């Protein structure tokens, strides 16, 4: 079940084919065997290929097969293909008759050769094609029609004199350059699916007819695989050429309808179910834009296009892209609280996971904004950096160590509930979003109001705390941009941890902070403003 | 008509009777 | 179909799912599914020498279904540490198969030359390696 | 009437869901007046309010005084020795609480709504029943989905320690009422039950219609001769 | 101690099952002489000495009436007011006796034990709850069978008001403990619960193993 | 005769179940006496030793040299380059080594005896086969019930290289003769093979009257409760 | 080198399978004198052929003597002696061969897959035992049905002496890895042995699916 | 033909081993 792999192959004779299976990187599927066989109608899949050294007589000298146990995949090689090579195959682990596998289609068709009386013209769907159809000289000034060989009967669909079929009015063009060019052309643009097949170019009604027979085949395009962990996150990057660089690009997941449900535009819209976990960046002077799909879910796999056209949805004539996405389930991403409610006034710890292999990594704390496209600026950093309105209120530690850092937010506000994402610098980037909420109450430590203080004078501040933070300890730490940390300033029964400052100078002034922590964790914190006058 | 043929018969029940006894004696125990 | 539990102790799975419909309650149907996986070829206790085959299996829903794990619950400002199950006996259950991800290992005495060793022997080789 | 002195343990509800164990030390049979005076041997939080002295059935007096603090200590084991002083007499009595011992464990079962009333729909009956603990002392909550709902909404009853058998112990149950419509379409309810007893001091239990009594279940016995892994 | 007038009415179980169904009207806290004067307004020609004449909790005088030669047969409904005076002041008091109607009926439920402790194989719960009647006066009884069980064998619960809708209503539960290896025979079990409400004043319910018949249990077996 | 080098692996029994890990250089075809000179590419605490010589084959001094302490390099991953000079020399020889890669773990058979020798009933063979492993150094060992049995009790055979279906591998086989009453009475026999691609360096099988084959086996399964909320 | 001149009897799979019969004597050790007379006192029936030095123990030039058609001799009971002569010194050196007795036959065993093979569906190993042999030579080879196998398609090992205490006698054992279908489908495979103690010198084992005891099991399923 | 002469002896392998299991069976009774 939570093996993937591609789920049709298609080739032809002579050729040699690649199959990638997935799987889970523990330990035992590192360690484990890995197989490919070939199902029938009796039920039983007759091994084929082994990762312990077998390779059956039939796939001697042609196949083999690689295993690559810090990816999570291994490969299949195949050579030499032919008619009998179509059938149903599967990956899979460990024994076969278990379930541990994936199905796999083969299909091999006969190849060309010999029929050089008709030509053949392969391009992408929604893209532009060009056929030049010679006439011989002693034609002049003669009609030049175009004819699609469509059922028993063949029609027109194109005339030199301005007759348009009306399956392709619109976009089907017919030249006949100067400069003393005796061939002319047919350019069709926005191909569609039905646009191909057999076509057949007439030079007038006279007994010379220099038909030449050509044929026409649209390409759709093969889905990219992408297996991802669940609450991981997924990147798409989609990357169309330069020809629709200014055309609104959309991206959306085929359905059970063969229609489209968009999930996002380029026209400001959006789904209501991926509020707070979708990115749309900006493209590059390529064309190409990324996709980022964060907090992924059971639901989150299926067939994604992205497309460029203008009306912002998928209609035919316009280039597309396919992936492809699994969510694994057996995920080793830990669990955290995606919702977190806080008190106005109060204050909020937040654990962020990341990579145990990354420890030397930069982490990041971002907002996300809605309102466009998708946005998600930084707030903090763990290298000195934070924000201008965020001073005093907010700070990053890496305190508990093993793949976990901690924000401290402080002085909450009815605005500063929406979603959260937490970075690093790591190639392994799970993102995590959590979500703040405000609700009403009161904070649990007291401290007082905005302190003055007298220059060359001593001041002392309380910090009273309730009866279930007695078995914490109690801090006091100055801030600032690089963190705060913690003083050797008292203590008492369940109240009044105080700080004192035997004499007081210009530097003393800022922020400070009461707080309880559990050794390692930490806990709710309030945010007292001392300043110095004269 | 091969002697080979019958020969394999003829081992074949003689297998076939050595699995009866193999049987029998177990069975008794 | 929702997975009520998979047990790996033990090898069952058991799912439920509700068919209602339109009309009266009694058209309406709850159904239940246990998938059950008997080994033939391991021992009583999961050691050499032991009882030659084990050829008694008991299956009680109630076992099956225990959850020896605990849980956060918010009840009304706060945040509590909860228990979830009656039945969590502090490891000592008499598993009937072997776990797929854990390595089951035993130890045994080899004499070399004139001095003896406990040497260290994997049941299950692909379990666990040194990593 | 008569002297006579208690002192009280502190409440669950402020012990467990929250941290303050404040004491409590009654003395009954005032003669005339309120010339009465308590001591506690921890004399940590001397700000022991002392209430007004209020009167009793038919002219009979009491006074009751509240000693504070956090639960930490009184978990640890301490012990208090309140002595009163009253003026009948010129001699003091003393009375000494300290945490209970030999305790035990809460049984929590959640029972699934009766047949006969399912037929009806219009409500259904789910009771909570905690048994077999030692001290006298328990609190009881109900939660739909993941939100817990108000107190007014369910009926408690409180604990009544049950016939013998063997040793002392206690047992206390719960109701609640649930719409027809929405036990029937799928919804979860849990029963929270805390006891000074249990390891994490809290357990739950939670109940559907899919871990309810089917009306049919399909059994499955697989074989598997070649190993047993469970893959 | 502070003199006043109380008026009881007659014990359920009393009013039920026995013949000798009596009502009070006491008058606690006394400081005089014999000084009673005691009367009741039925006159069908019964019995209506004073009870025992005696003391009280923390130094209180008490003198009680009661009806020894009537079973109570107020069933139409007998206001049975209640007069008495007393050598104090010229201020006669009375008690306040009526039959309140609003009678609904009890709804017993009896359900069977938990699975968890049939996997043990040591005792099993059996509870009875009764839920939705307007008098908060109930009385609950068990048997094995057909025959009763002491009342020292089974735990009963104080009766209480569920909260509703308008309409008040009170429930109470009880529960019996009984051993696994006769449960499991197949001995049939009862709750019965008296109330003023009923018809007969008496509503049984029965529970035993393998009650549930419609569970479809199947099963089949591979390789 | 013509002089050589060579470089000897440590041998199995020892790096499995020993602490010196011991490599060695040898030097053949001396021709009068012996004057040389061994040394290796690394030093630290690589106590060399020569000793005294030997008879070679047609007559002649073979003088080789031994490097203990080299375990951890060698699980590591190390290279060892042995280089000699002898007297009779113009060019020092020189051998390198290093631990084998594409290694395939062992897989172990133990096969029950065959059935036309628990007839006669006077001693039965119990066989291990290890299969497909890609280096060719193994150990095979005996348990009856926990004991093991002396070496001089079993029959194991040289590590070969089998038919190619792919890539190279090797096999091994072994056989015990054990009492016919100790089969038949109930008691199991366990094989042990050790090899270096195995996890743990060793694995075993075990084998007793009935495992191996159903052959009328009566499984029994219960299934108390079925409908009873699980939950 | 060193004199050392030693006796070879004839090769057990041309006695048994074979016309001719080698019978070899030779002198190692000399690295001169290339005209060593190879003198048979059983001077009979074919002639002694004798064959230039090859390069031995890289200082010798080993020369080797045959005396072929000698196998009914052999078999009968007739006593090979070999003598030789060197000029390192005046004392000639003789050697003699001849057949040992107290033979025992061989007991054959076939052992079929383990059942842990089946489920990888691919091929599937089948054991041939011989064991007890007191002569150290035999010969062991493999069928499929009727036809033959080539001799690079299974593995042998070299017959052993095992751990007995009564008397000396020696194992072998080798190995035919088959195609799963080919089990499946209901062909059988055999094991043949040659030895000398066989009255016909040639015996074999069979092995085929379903053979044997039946291995169907009886559940009883409760559910209380 | 070395193959014909291994089955025979095979056969008669097989005789003497049936024989033997009869007598075995003879003497448990
Ligand atoms: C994971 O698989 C990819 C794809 O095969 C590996 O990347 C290629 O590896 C081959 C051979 O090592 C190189 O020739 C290619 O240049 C690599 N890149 C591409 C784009 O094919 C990758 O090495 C695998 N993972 C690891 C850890 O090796
Ligand atoms: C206490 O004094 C500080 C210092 O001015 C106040 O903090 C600033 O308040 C202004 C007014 O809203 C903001 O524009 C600044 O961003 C705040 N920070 C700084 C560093 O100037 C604070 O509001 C005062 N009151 C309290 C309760 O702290
Ligand atoms: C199953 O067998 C294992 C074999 O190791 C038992 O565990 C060992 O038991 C012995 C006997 O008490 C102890 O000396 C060892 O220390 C134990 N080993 C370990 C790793 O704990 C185990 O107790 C057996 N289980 C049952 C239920 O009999
Ligand atoms: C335990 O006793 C303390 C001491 O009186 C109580 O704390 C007081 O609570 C009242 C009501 O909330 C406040 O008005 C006082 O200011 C508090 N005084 C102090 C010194 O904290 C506390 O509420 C009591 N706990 C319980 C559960 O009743
Ligand atoms: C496997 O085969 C492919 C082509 O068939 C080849 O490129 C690759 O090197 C091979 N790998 C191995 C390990 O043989
Ligand atoms: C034009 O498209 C329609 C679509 O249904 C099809 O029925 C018709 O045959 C097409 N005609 C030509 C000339 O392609
Ligand atoms: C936690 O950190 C300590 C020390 O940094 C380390 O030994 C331990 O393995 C870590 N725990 C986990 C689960 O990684
Ligand atoms: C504290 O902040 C000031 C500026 O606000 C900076 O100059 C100083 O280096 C900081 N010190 C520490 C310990 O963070
Ligand atoms: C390795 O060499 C040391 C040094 O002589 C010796 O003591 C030890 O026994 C040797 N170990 C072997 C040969 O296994
Ligand atoms: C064992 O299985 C057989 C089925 O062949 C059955 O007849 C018998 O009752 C079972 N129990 C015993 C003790 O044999
Ligand atoms: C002896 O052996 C050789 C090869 O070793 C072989 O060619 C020859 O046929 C055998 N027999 C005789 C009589 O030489």
């Amino acid at each position: 079940s939570p093996i993937f792999g591609p789920e049709e192959v298609n080739s032809v004779e002579g050729n040699s084919v690649s199959i990638t299976c997935y799987y889970p990187p523990t330990s035992v599927n590192r360690h484990t065997r890995k197989y490919w066989c070939r199902q029938g109608a009796r039920g039983g899949c007759i091994t084929l290929i082994s990762s312990e050294g077998y390779v059956s007589s039939k796939y001697a000298g042609r196949a083999n097969l690689t295993n690559f146990p810090e990816n999570g995949t291994f490969v299949v090689n195949i050579a030499q293909l032919s008619q009998d090579d179509s059938g149903r195959y599967k990956c899979g682990l460990g024994i076969n008759s278990r379930g541990l596998s994936f199905d796999v289609s083969l299909e091999v068709s006969q190849g060309p050769g010999l029929l050089n009386d008709t030509k053949v013209y392969t391009v992408d769907l929604g893209r532009t094609v060009t056929i030049n159809c010679p006439f011989k000289t002693e034609n002049a000034q003669k009609r030049k029609s175009l004819y699609k060989q469509i059922g028993l009967y063949p029609v027109l669909v194109i005339d030199s004199s301005g007759y348009v079929n009306p399956n392709y009015t619109g976009r089907i063009r017919l030249d006949i350059q100067g400069t003393g060019q005796l061939l002319f052309s047919v350019v069709i643009n926005q191909l569609r699916l039905s646009d191909a097949g057999q076509y057949l170019c007439q030079a007038g009604d006279d007994s010379n007819s220099n038909k030449k027979n050509a044929d026409l085949q649209v390409l759709k395009p093969e889905p990219e695989l992408v297996y991802e962990d669940l609450r991981g996150s997924v990147t798409f990057h989609c990357a169309l050429g330069p020809e629709v660089a200014n055309v609104a690009k959309f991206l959306c997941r085929q359905s059970s309808g063969e229609n489209c449900d968009v999930v996002v535009n380029t026209l400001g819209k959006r789904a209501p179910a991926f509020e707070g976990r979708i990115l749309l960046n900006p493209q590059d002077k390529d064309g190409s834009f990324s996709v980022v799909i964060t907090g992924l879910r059971k639901e989150d796999a299926g067939r994604y296009l992205c497309g460029a056209h203008s009306d912002g949805q998928l209609q035919e004539g316009s280039p597309i892209q396919a992936w492809q996405l699994f969510v694994n389930e057996e995920s080793t991403i830990p669990r955290s609280p995606t919702v977190v409610k806080g008190v106005a006034g109060g204050s909020v710890a937040v654990l962020c996971p990341y990579n145990r292999k990354e420890s030397k990594s930069i982490k990041y704390w971002c907002l996300w904004e809605g309102a466009q496209n998708g946005r998600c600026p930084l707030l903090v950093d763990s290298e000195g950096w934070v924000k201008a309105q965020y001073e005093g209120r907010l700070s990053l530690l890496e305190e508990p160590g093993n793949g976990t850092f901690t924000v401290i937010l402080n002085q909450l506000t009815s605005r500063d509930a929406g979603f959260y994402w937490c970075l690093t610098n790591g190639d392994t980037l799970w993102r995590t979003t959590v979500e703040i909420k405000i609700i009403e109450g009161e904070p649990n430590l007291k401290v007082p109001g905005n302190v003055t203080a007298v220059l060359g004078e001593t001041l002392k501040v309380p910090c009273h705390f309730p009866c279930k933070f007695s078995s914490y300890e109690k801090y006091w730490c100055k801030w600032n941009n690089t963190g705060c940390q913690a003083l050797p300033s008292c203590d008492e029964n369940s109240r009044l941890v105080s700080l004192t400052l035997n004499l007081v100078t210009r530097a003393d002034e800022g922020w400070y902070w009461c707080g309880v922590k559990q050794g390692h964790f930490y806990g709710e914190t309030a945010a007292v403003y001392v300043a110095v006058e004269e | 008509d091969p002697q080979y043929r019958a020969l394999m018969g003829e081992n074949q029940d003689l297998r076939k009777r050595e699995g009866q006894y193999q049987d029998k004696i177990e069975e008794l125990e | 179909r929702i997975v009520l539990v998979d047990n790996k102790c033990k090898c069952a799975r058991i799912t439920s799912r509700i068919i209602r419909s339109s009309e009266d309650p009694n058209e309406d149907i709850v159904e239940r599914n246990i998938r059950i996986i008997v080994p033939l070829n391991n021992r009583e206790n999961i050691s050499d020498p032991t009882s030659p085959l084990r050829t008694r299996f008991v299956y009680h829903l109630s076992d099956l279904c225990k959850k020896c794990d605990p849980t956060e619950v918010e009840l009304d400002n706060q945040i509590v540490t909860a228990t979830q199950s009656n039945i969590c006996d502090e490891a000592t259950e008499t598993c009937y198969t072997y776990d797929r991800n854990k390595c089951y290992t035993a130890v045994v005495p080899l004499v070399y030359g004139g001095e003896t060793k406990m040497v260290e022997t994997a049941l299950t080789p692909d379990a666990c390696y040194p990593d | 009437c008569h002297p006579r002195l208690s002192l009280h343990r502190p409440a669950l509800e402020d012990l467990l869901l929250g941290s303050e164990a404040n004491l409590t030390c009654t003395l009954t049979g005032l003669r005339d007046a309120s010339g009465v005076t308590f001591t506690w041997t921890p004399s940590s939080g001397k700000s022991a309010v002392q209430g007004p002295p209020e009167r009793d059935l038919c002219g009979c007096y009491s006074v009751s005084s509240v000693l504070p603090g956090c639960a930490e200590p009184w978990n640890h084991g301490k012990t208090f020795t309140c002595t009163a002083a009253y003026p009948e007499s010129k001699t003091p009595l003393t009375a000494t609480l300290s945490k209970s011992g030999n305790t035990f464990r809460p049984e929590v079962h959640l029972l699934p709504p009766p047949s006969e009333e399912l037929a009806l729909n219009e409500l259904v009956t789910l009771t909570c029943l905690a048994r077999g603990f030692s001290p006298k002392d328990v609190l009881v909550r109900w939660l739909q989905g993941s939100q817990e709902l108000p107190r007014e909404k369910y009926l408690t009853w409180a604990s009544r320690q049950e016939p013998s058998q063997g040793t002392t112990t206690f047992a206390v149950t719960s109701i609640l009422r649930v719409a027809a419509e929405d036990w029937k379409k799928g919804d979860t309810f849990s029963c929270m039950v805390g006891h000074e007893a249990l390891p994490l001091a809290f357990t739950q239990k939670t109940i559907d219609r899919l871990a309810g009594k089917p009306t049919h279940v399909n059994v499955s016995v697989v074989m598997a001769e070649v190993d047993g892994t469970c893959y």
